[PDB]
């Protein structure tokens, strides 16, 4: 699959937002719930890529994302997460690059003004001792950096709507 | 007095199918994180009577997943009741996994509330 091009597909968002009509409470609580979880699951997934290297555990962490994130609509998080889970389940052997994935954004102007690389962290990983396992652990890696990134684009464009910084 | 139990690790996901069933018309949802809790939550009402409508359930979850919570509440207790399997991977191959282990029927993730309607007219 192509990663999406929109940071928001709207025609989720917009229907979890008809649904908060009495009080903004709902979407809005939905949102600042995810922000917490996204948040928590990077911290998790980069202790177990440093650590314990539990491929079940990195695809358990990708799920949990993916669900709060896709329900949401922020896509391109979830499209991330997706592929940790197949890299977790060693269904896939490859990553795109940083550069080719913020080429297919919709509105490429989100990204001017700010430093893409900023939140990326290296995976501490034994490379003398690379087992078979390496690959995966190391494509996670790469995905959990661009992850990152993408969180930070949701939180701009979420931020320009609720007109607050989340 | 329609009952519903909804399986899923993530409460955000459960907030928003609960929320989506309110809006059918449907105020009695519980929650469960994952397979071992939703296999319990079934096994007390099958000693009560006030059983599950139908179930909704994340087919990956950390613990017991839902095909094995699936098997688990079919084999173990008598659960004929509907289960929806809820998964994101919805290619004609998963969604034959999913009933050659017992569910039903399936919702795909991000699940959309016309297709949630689609599935509560079928099985509910």
């Amino acid at each position: 699959s192509t990663i999406p091009s929109e940071i928001i597909n709207w025609t989720i968002l917009n229907e979890i937002i008809s649904m908060d009509d009495d009080d903004s409470d709902f979407s809005k609580g939905l949102i600042i719930q995810f922000i917490d979880q996204a948040q928590t699951t990077f911290a998790q997934m980069q202790r177990q890529l440093d650590g314990e290297k539990n491929l079940t555990e990195l695809d358990n962490l990708g799920h949990f994302l993916k669900g709060s994130s896709a329900a949401l609509g922020l896509q391109r998080i979830a499209w991330v997460c997706e592929r940790i889970q197949n890299l977790g389940r060693k269904m896939e052997h490859f990553f795109p690059n940083k550069t080719e994935l913020v080429n297919t954004l919709s509105d490429k102007s989100i990204i001017n003004g700010i430093n893409i690389d900023e939140d990326d962290e290296e995976i501490k990983i034994q490379v003398d001792d690379k087992d078979e396992n390496s690959i995966y652990l190391i494509l996670i890696a790469k995905a959990l950096n661009q992850s990152r990134l993408e969180f930070k684009l949701a939180r701009i464009e979420l931020s320009k709507y609720y007109n607050t910084n989340l | 007095s329609v009952k519903i139990l909804v399986v899923e690790d993530n409460h955000v996901n459960q907030e928003v199918i609960k929320r989506m069933l309110n809006l059918e018309g449907i105020e009695n949802i519980e929650l469960a994180c994952d397979g071992q809790e939703a296999f319990d939550k079934v096994k007390e009402l099958t000693s009560k009577g006030e059983n599950y409508n139908m179930i909704f359930m994340d087919v990956q979850m950390p613990k017991v997943d839902g095909l094995l919570s699936t098997k688990m509440i079919r084999r173990d207790l008598g659960y004929t009741s509907p289960i929806v399997a809820l998964t994101a991977f919805a290619d004609d191959s998963n969604i034959k996994e999913c009933l050659e282990s017992g569910m039903n029927g399936f919702l795909s993730k991000p699940i959309k509330r016309p297709k949630l309607k689609t599935i509560l007219t079928e099985f509910c």
